[PDB]
């Protein structure tokens, strides 16, 4: 579950939208979150295992 | 509780002294620029002023007096 | 448990906070409950003074923000806006009725048990109201200024209560009509001056209005017999409702086309000459004194008094009075729907000028009346209006229904006695509880004699010391400290009011016993 | 940015959150629980026990908290009667399931095991099932009145419920077309029921009082256009070259306005109601024609008269037709005292049913119609879904003395899940016992043997002693209750069960 | 460590309540505040105090309404009493003061009744009753002949006293050009008529009266305006004396050269055109009362015809009830049974300032007059214009009859009263003898606030008006310009009789509020 | 505007008082904080 | 006293139906006593346990109460007369449970 520091919740499961509600600070770990939302294009599953 | 915080009041012979030696001011002034022997003054109101003029309204207006007598 | 920043509130001490609370509207109130009650002073912020006695006004006018007390308040409101009386009665009613719920409540009886108590006496004690009330005829002046001195009393004006009392009934009399039937006191206007004292106020058959006529070389000062022509369109030069230049060719033009609109003047102002009607009184808005329209000045050139800028509540309470079909426009215009008036004078006062049509009507019988609320200072023309709305609204409750109720607290006393006696009609541990309820109803009367200074236990106990049988009624006089009837005095109060208050009341204490947690929050 | 809490150690931190809400219902069942006055913001201030309600005017800080509070309107909405309920088993479902989570292998294989239980459960849930026979809806509609402040007068609310769900009226009622006005004063047995609409619209036609009062067998015509000099909708600007033009152009205006109503009066009219204003013009042209005339009515409530009257809404006079007016008995504005309203009602076969209460303050009013509320609702669920259920928490005993029996009856590890599923179905009586105890433990026992051997229904009252007989006692809650709040109380926690770590902020980038 | 007591009930934000004993202790002295400083105020041998507006501006008074009219006050209680002398000089001109005095002492003297033991609705009935008996009483005391109106001979008798009052010293002079701009509205009458126009220079002796309304401004027209004439026939008129501009949208557009080479002349066309018609009609005279055309200005000018600027709305009437003329909008289409006769239009100037006028008719003579005060201080010619308005009210309540009632001012009368509410109150059984008793003696004010004023020992005064009850008018009093006690009689000095009942019932009505209320709930901020 | 509920019964300073079933919902579980730190602790093959 | 004073009734009336009640209700008391022998083993754990009872150690209430008169006892003395419960010291000991302790003659 991310809260939206506003108290708004979103429970997933999910590994692309779980790591976009990160904000991916650095140039490396955006590059992974990049690389996830790369697989949905690809797929759509599996953004979870890729990174 | 009235009356209004603040506003002053002179009652008894302070305002009835008060008033009159306070006029005596400006007439205390002015009292040296008559006749053959005058006295002209200069004055620098708010800004550059730089007004002398003998006329005692001319006086007695930038003096812009607050005081009521 | 909880979210933080937030206030719940433990069961136990709920009730306290309620109670304690709500009790203490009752504190502030009682002090106005009854005729012998006592004037407030209410400065505002702003600085105005407004002086009043109703427990309504207080509760509108001083700051109230209550989680208890602000509900009580919601209730005597809508009881005034409903009932139109017996404001303060009905908080009282809650206080002690909170006040002896919470003594059996607090050693042992449970608030669910008294909850039934309440609606259980309800009930039965909304029986005797019904079988205490009095059939009454119709179109009675005694009997109905009987009523009206009874409410508009107990007010700043007391040496004159029995010169509004008059003042009171006479207008609402003059609108109660059969039509079947209905009332509007909503068609009966108030319009206040300012002058001499609170008295020397007039009760006027007619209306006057706060419209004025300023021309030097014209408008009339009055009219011996002047027809009415209700109407209601712009005295001032409009404009297209699309976008609009208006170009002129030639240099010459210019004069030429200034008689383009002053054509559109006359246009309606010939039709309305035509008829030739004398007064008239445009809705439409001129506004008072002050231009438009410079050809206004011109209709009354033909001697013609005529005041823009009218009221539109106040046109309806103009065809009725006048009796004449207020023609919204003219171009089905005719010379039918005009009215009269033996005498419309205008008087003006200072700047102001207040439109007077006075012997008016005296056909179509004068449906729609007019009181002058006249007084000097702001605060006086304050609690004056403030009364009648107490004071004709009460007289019109007979009028509505043939029921009254003999005053001093009639049913007061005897719900009280009626329940403290038998009993054994409803069963279980709840209704023994009721008998809650019952001393409760007592409030309004030991507070009465408490308000007149006599000690209010050996007053009411006087009462509970007349017995026999017949017509057998009984109520405490504020006066001296004995116990004169109410059924002689002429003092009663509606029933429109008992009812819709004593039913008021315990449907709100009744909603406090039952809470458990009043969670508050940010 | 910001930390995380994750594992066990924060796995029970939204258990025990979940539990928190509950805990603040627990007063509220039925039987003898308590009105809570909730003070909120902006100067908003409530009192009553409709959980949807109650908790919907508490804000929540947790992410486990928040989801709870939402299953109570995401109830309301479906059934409308469940809503303190539902929340007092989401909650002590997982109560008596966490104990299961460590000491159990996984968060997973409680899942799988929660299915095997609302499915089954579901059926015990369908075992107890009574027929409605669609008079005698009245005997179900008591409950829902029976909760709330409105037990007082039990009776006349159940009837004043059923005859406005009676009017519409489709096969499916839509309560969009069933207002509910609600006068301050008189007596709450003072609420009657118009078979019309109910209108604080003040004495019509604002040009003068002439217009009738109320008028017999009117025929109306609703109108949503404005009847007022109409301006070009294609921005136009006007050019006086002529001399005269300027009056032959005013003259226009009050033209259009007159050949407005000209076209309007042709379909006989005696009374328009038109959802905008008039102008002063064409309130008068019309008025030589002895007809009527409201504005200013809402856009829902001219729908509410489209059924009551009959009268189809149209735009555009010009292409008026006969089947656009409608047959309504009369039109009377009777003062509410102070303030006026006008009154319409009447017409065969009328869809719309506008409900006015009475009794105390604007408040208590409210409290009122928001158990009125559950109650029209309760009794479309049952209309929609002719079919109930043994209530007094019988129906909760009975799926949890079958699910424990199905407990012993499975082989595996996972068996410790739908054991926890029963044990917290056997709670929703248990306040109905320790809300009118003491004590609601010894009763507890009684249930199970009866049901046992004792057949399904047999429930506790609210009286309350204690144990009784639901059939005897006569509280059936519909089927279509009881089997959403379960449903709804099971798939809430099993999605809460699923979570395992808790972020403490969003990008959302 | 504690302690600390709770608070017994509480409420929103901050209110005050006052229990009503202690209020009427408390507010009962607020109210006594502003007491000593009215008390100075009233009669000619007095005093005046300067107050400066929360705006800055300084204003000087003897009266007292206006004291207060300048002053911000706080405490509702006297505020009601402030609300009083308000509420009075608008329906009467004098007895500002009266109002006050009484109002004040009336609760001063209730105290001790309030503290014998007697309460506020016994205290209400009381004075209540005594205000009914000392309103008859009076309509009797009179005796003074209810002279007619005529002339200068009644007015100044009586216009003089309501002057003579707060400008003392200045009464013969001051009175004389109110009766003068009086007897110049031939006799229903409007008092509003009587506008006033001050002008600093010289002094206020040298101040004058003229048959018609001055204006502080100069003739339009430039150079080309004759600002001299001779018994001219005026003609004034609201409509702007410029082209007729079109009230609603208005341009002016041309499409070929003949056209822009005529719409130039058109306009002089139309212009000489409208002006030169209502010229040939005699007019001498243009009063323009809204807006200025300089386009058709060219024409007036020439001839020989006058224009004075555009007034304001309100000035123009009072303006044409002088000339005699109609306004009349719209440009041209003059009425000769619209226009009027004025004598003489100059441009006189005074201290300096270029100024119109209407002085003297030879003639219609104006229904409107205007007086013209020269003076020396901004201050005091304000306080002149009071002293007017107050004597302009005096000859407003004996134009209508039949108000035209004398009676023995200089506290004669309020001081015979003393006595004759007494025996009222004397004669009176019941705990209401008290509260009578007092409402009489509260008429001490009037006697010694006269006496206290000229440094006359009260303890003599006071002996020596009981003495004197003469009833030969009375015929007692007291002139602070003589020894022991004056005679009413001969001062030919007598206070109008229902200014004098205004003020004792305004007061009794006002202290009869401020002793009815009990508990006062001022709120904050 | 308002509004706000007013205090059942006031004491000296603060002071925390603990509904009985409420404190021990909550004071169980306080215990139970250490608990969890405490398992893995005793026996041989544990932590430290 | 409030309820009644709430409605009418002085402070100073109910001030003296208090004082007015205490006397009488002193009388009662002085009536309701029972005349008690003197040294009665039985007669006097009667009342220990009565008090050293609602206390955290109910279980153990009865384990006290002997504990608690025995000590008494030991001090009551006929000098004439008179206890000293000021000479019989009270030390506390960390060890066991609140029980296990020992009343000591001495
Ligand atoms: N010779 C006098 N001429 C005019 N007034 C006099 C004379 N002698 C005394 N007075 C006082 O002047 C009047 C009152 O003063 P005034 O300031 O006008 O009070 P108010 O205007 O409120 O009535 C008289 O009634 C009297 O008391
Ligand atoms: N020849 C003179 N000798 C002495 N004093 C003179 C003479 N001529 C004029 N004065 C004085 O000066 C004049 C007064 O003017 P004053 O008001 O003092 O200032 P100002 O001359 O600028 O107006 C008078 O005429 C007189 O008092
Ligand atoms: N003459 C009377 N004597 C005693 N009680 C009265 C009398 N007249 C009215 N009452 C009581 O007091 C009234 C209710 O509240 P109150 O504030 O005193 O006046 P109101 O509610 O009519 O404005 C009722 O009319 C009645 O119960
Ligand atoms: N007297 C009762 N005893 C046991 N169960 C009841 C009783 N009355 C109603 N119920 C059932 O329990 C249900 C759950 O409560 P709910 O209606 O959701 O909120 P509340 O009971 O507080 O109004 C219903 O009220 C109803 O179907
Ligand atoms: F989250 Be899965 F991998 F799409
Ligand atoms: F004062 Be009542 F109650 F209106
Ligand atoms: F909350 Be219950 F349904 F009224
Ligand atoms: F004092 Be009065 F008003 F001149």
């Amino acid at each position: 579950m991310l809260v939206d520091d506003i108290g708004d919740f979103t429970v997933t499961n999910d590994g692309a939208t779980i790591l976009s509600l990160l904000d991916v600070q650095h140039p490396a770990g955006k590059i992974l979150v990049e690389l996830a939302q790369q697989q949905d294009r690809e797929i759509g599953d599996g953004t979870t295992s890729v990174v | 509780v009235f009356m209004n915080a603040s506003q002053e009041r002179t009652t008894g012979r302070q305002a009835q002294i008060s008033n009159i030696t306070a006029a005596k001011a400006v007439a205390d002034v002015i009292r040296t620029c008559l006749g053959p022997k005058a006295m002209l003054k200069m004055l620098l109101d708010p800004m550059g002023g730089l007004v002398l003029t003998n006329d005692g309204h001319a006086i007695l207006r930038e003096i812009d007096v607050a005081h009521p007598a | 448990s909880n979210a933080t920043f937030k206030n719940k509130e433990k069961p136990q001490e709920v009730r306290k906070a309620n109670i304690i609370a709500a009790r203490s509207v009752a504190d502030a109130i009682r002090t106005s409950l009854g005729p012998k009650g006592m004037d407030k002073m209410i400065k505002t912020s702003r600085g105005e003074i407004i002086i009043s006695n109703d427990g309504h006004t207080i509760l509108k006018q001083m700051a109230i923000l209550h989680p208890v007390a602000r509900m009580l308040v919601e209730v005597s409101a809508a009881q005034d806006s409903e009932a139109g009386d017996g404001t303060t009665s009905v908080v009282i009613l809650t206080g002690a009725l909170l006040g002896a719920a919470e003594r059996l409540l607090n050693k042992g009886i449970h608030p669910t048990i008294i909850a039934d108590s309440f609606q259980s006496a309800a009930k039965r004690s909304v029986d005797i109201l019904l079988e205490m009330c009095h059939k009454v005829s119709l179109s009675d002046r005694e009997q109905l200024v009987r009523a009206a001195s009874t409410s508009l009393s107990s007010k700043i004006v007391s040496q004159y209560s029995s010169f509004l009392a008059p003042l009171a009934v006479d207008s609402v009399l003059k609108i109660s009509d059969e039509n079947s039937k209905n009332v509007d006191l909503n068609d009966i206007r108030l319009v206040k001056k300012v002058g001499g004292t609170i008295d020397d106020t007039e009760m006027i058959d007619g209306v006057v209005l706060t419209q004025t006529a300023i021309k030097s070389a014209g408008g009339p000062t009055r009219k011996e017999k002047a027809k009415i022509g209700l109407i209601q369109f712009q005295i001032s030069p409009p404009k297209p409702d699309t976008e609009n230049n208006i170009i002129v060719n030639d240099y010459r033009q210019m004069d030429k086309i200034l008689k383009e609109e002053r054509a559109y003047l006359l246009n309606i102002c010939k039709k309305i000459k035509k008829a030739k009607c004398n007064v008239l009184l445009i809705q439409k808005s001129i506004l008072r004194d002050a231009v438009n329209d410079l050809a206004l000045h011109f209709l009354s050139k033909l001697n013609i008094m005529v005041v823009k800028d009218i009221e539109r509540e106040e046109i309806e309470f103009l065809s009725k009075g006048l009796g004449c079909k207020p023609i919204a426009d003219i171009e089905l215009f005719t010379e039918d729907r005009l009215d009269s008036a033996d005498l419309v004078e205008e008087i003006d006062s200072d700047g102001s000028k207040i439109v007077r049509v006075t012997g008016i009507r005296n056909n179509n019988a004068r449906p729609t009346v007019s009181v002058v609320i006249r007084g000097a200072n702001n605060m006086i023309i304050d609690e004056t209006e403030r009364s009648l709305h107490d004071a004709l609204c009460v007289i019109r409750c007979l009028v509505k229904e043939r029921g009254l109720i003999a005053g001093g607290g009639a049913p007061e006393i005897e719900i009280s006695r009626r329940l403290s006696k038998e009993a054994r009609s409803m069963e279980g541990v709840q209704a023994f509880i009721w008998q809650e309820f019952a001393s409760a109803l007592e409030v309004i009367p030991t507070t009465l004699a408490e308000n007149a200074g006599l000690n209010s236990i050996k007053v009411v106990t006087e009462l509970r010391s007349k017995h026999e049988n017949g017509e057998l009624n009984d109520g405490i006089s504020v006066r001296r400290s004995g116990t004169t009837n109410t059924y002689e005095e002429h003092i009663l109060q509606p029933v429109l009011v008992s009812t819709s208050a004593i039913t008021l009341a315990s449907e709100c204490v009744k909603s406090i016993l039952r809470i458990d947690d009043i969670a508050f929050s940010r | 940015g910001t930390d995380a809490s994750q594992g066990k150690g924060q796995i029970i931190s939204n258990i025990n959150a979940c539990v928190a809400v509950q805990e603040a219902l627990k007063p509220t069942l039925g039987p003898l629980g308590s009105d809570i006055l909730i003070v909120t913001s902006n100067q908003k201030t409530t009192i009553s026990n409709d959980g949807a309600t109650i908790l919907k005017l508490l804000d929540v800080v947790h992410p486990a908290a928040k989801t709870l509070v939402d299953i109570s309107r995401a109830q309301d909405a479906e059934v409308g009667d469940g809503t303190t309920s539902v929340t007092i088993l989401a909650g002590e479902l997982m109560k008596e399931a966490k104990p299961f989570l460590e000491e159990g292998i996984s968060s997973h294989l409680i899942m799988k095991g929660y299915r095997k239980a609302v499915s089954l459960a579901v059926e015990k849930i369908n075992e107890l099932a009574v027929d409605i026979t669609s008079e005698l809806l009245e005997r179900c509609a008591r409950t829902a009145m029976s909760s709330k402040l409105i037990h007082n007068n039990a009776d006349f609310f159940v009837k004043m419920c059923v005859d406005a769900v009676l009017s519409l009226d489709r096969n499916d009622l839509d309560d969009k077309l069933i207002g509910i006005k609600k006068i301050p004063g008189g007596a709450m047995e003072e609420s009657l029921f118009i078979n019309g609409v109910a209108f604080k619209k003040t004495f019509s036609y604002a040009g003068f009082e002439q217009q009738p009062k109320k008028f017999n067998n009117p025929k109306i015509l609703s109108l949503n256009v404005e009847l007022e000099l109409k301006a070009e909708k294609d921005n136009a600007e006007v050019r006086v070259e002529h001399v005269e033009d300027y009056q032959a152009i005013v003259d226009a205006e009050w033209q259009l306005i007159f050949e407005k109503l000209r076209q309007v009066e042709e379909t006989g009219a005696n009374i328009v109601l038109s959802k905008l204003p008039i102008g002063d013009l064409a309130t008068q042209f019309f008025a030589d024609r002895n007809i009527f005339c409201a504005g200013r009515v809402s856009a829902d409530d001219m729908n509410r008269v489209i059924q009551a009257v009959g009268g189809s809404i149209q735009s555009t006079t010009s292409d008026i037709k006969p089947e656009h007016l409608g047959t309504c008995a009369l039109f009377e504005e009777m003062q509410i005292g102070s303030e006026r309203y006008n009154l319409f009602q009447g017409c065969p076969q009328a869809k719309t049913c506008t409900l006015l209460l009475r009794g105390g303050a604007e408040q208590v009013i409210a409290e009122v119609e928001r158990s009125l509320h559950d109650a029209i609702m309760i009794v479309k669920r049952a209309l929609q879904n002719k079919l109930i259920v043994a209530g007094g928490g019988a129906t909760e005993m009975e799926v949890s003395k079958c699910l424990r029996d199905y407990s012993k009856t499975i082989a595996g590890k996972q068996q410790m899940i739908i054991n926890a599923f029963a044990k917290a179905l056997e709670v929703i009586p248990r306040q109905l016992c320790e809300n009118a105890g003491f004590d609601a433990i010894e009763i507890l026992n009684k249930l199970r043997l009866a049901h046992s051997k004792g057949e399904k229904w047999y429930g506790v009252v609210f009286e309350t002693e204690n144990i009784g007989d639901n059939f005897a006692k006569f509280v059936w809650e519909p089927a279509l209750v009881k089997i959403n709040a379960l449903n709804s109380a099971t798939e809430a926690t099993n999605l809460i069960l699923s979570v395992d770590e808790t972020i403490t902020n969003k990008g959302s980038e | 460590l504690p302690q600390n007591p709770n608070a017994g009930l509480f409420k929103q934000g901050y209110n005050s309540y006052s229990n009503a004993d202690g209020q009427i202790i408390k507010s009962i002295a607020a109210i006594r505040e502003l007491h000593q400083m009215c008390l100075t105020s009233m009669g000619p041998c007095g005093r005046n105090k300067i107050i400066v507006n929360h705006l800055g501006k300084i204003i000087i008074t003897n009266d007292a309404a206006t004291m207060l009219r300048e002053l911000d006050i706080v405490h509702p209680a006297v505020k009601v009493l402030v609300m009083a002398t308000e509420q009075q000089k608008i329906d009467m001109g004098d007895g500002t003061n009266l109002v006050m005095i009484l109002a004040g002492e009336l609760l001063n003297v209730s105290e001790k009744l309030i503290s014998m033991g007697l309460s506020a609705v016994e205290i209400i009935q009381g004075y209540n009753m005594a205000r009914k008996f000392t309103l008859k009483e009076l309509d009797e005391m009179v005796v003074g002949e209810i002279t007619d109106k005529n002339d200068k001979n009644e007015l100044l008798k009586m216009i003089k006293p309501v002057i003579s009052s707060k400008k003392y010293g200045s009464e013969d002079i001051l009175s004389e050009l109110v009766s003068e701009a009086v007897s110049h509205v031939l006799p229903y009458f409007n008092v509003d008529s009587i506008r006033v126009v001050k002008i600093m220079g010289g002094s206020l002796s040298n101040s004058t009266v003229i048959k018609g309304m001055v204006f502080n401004r100069e003739p339009e027209g430039h150079v080309k305006s004759l600002s001299e004439d001779k018994k001219h026939k005026v003609a004034v008129f609201t409509c702007p004396l410029d082209i007729a501009n079109t009230e609603t949208k208005g341009t002016v557009l041309l499409h070929n050269a003949q056209e822009m080479l005529d719409f130039s002349k058109g306009e002089e066309k139309q212009i000489d055109a409208m002006m030169k018609e209502i010229a040939d009609m005699g007019v001498e005279c243009i009063v323009a009362g809204a807006g200025v055309g300089e386009l058709a200005l060219h024409y007036l000018n020439r001839y020989g015809i006058l224009v004075l600027k555009v007034p304001s709305k309100f000035e123009l009437r009072r303006l044409c009830r002088v000339c005699g003329a109609t306004p009349l909008p719209r440009l041209g289409a003059p009425t000769p049974e619209e226009l009027g006769l004025v004598e003489t239009v100059k441009t006189m100037e005074i201290g300096g300032d270029r100024v119109t006028v209407f002085k003297q008719e030879q003639g219609e003579i104006s229904r409107t007059s205007t007086i013209i005060l020269r003076g020396a201080t901004q201050n005091n010619l304000d306080d002149i214009e009071r002293a007017i308005d107050d004597g302009v009210a005096a000859v407003k309540g004996l134009m209508k009859p039949s108000g035209g009632k004398l009676l023995p001012g200089a506290g004669a009368t309020e001081i015979e009263l003393i006595s004759r509410i007494t025996k009222y109150g004397e004669r009176t059984p019941g705990l209401l003898q008290l509260a009578i008793k007092q409402f009489a003696v509260a008429f001490e004010v009037v006697p010694r606030t006269l006496a206290e004023t000229a440094g006359l020992d009260v303890n003599e005064v006071l002996p020596n008006l009981y003495a004197a009850h003469n009833v030969t008018e009375p015929g007692a009093v007291k002139t602070d310009h003589l020894y022991k006690g004056v005679d009413i009689d001969g001062e030919s000095d007598e206070g109008v009789k229902d200014i004098r009942e205004e003020n004792i019932y305004d007061m009794l009505a006002t202290k009869k509020f401020a002793i009815n209320v009990a508990t006062e709930a001022a709120t904050t901020v």
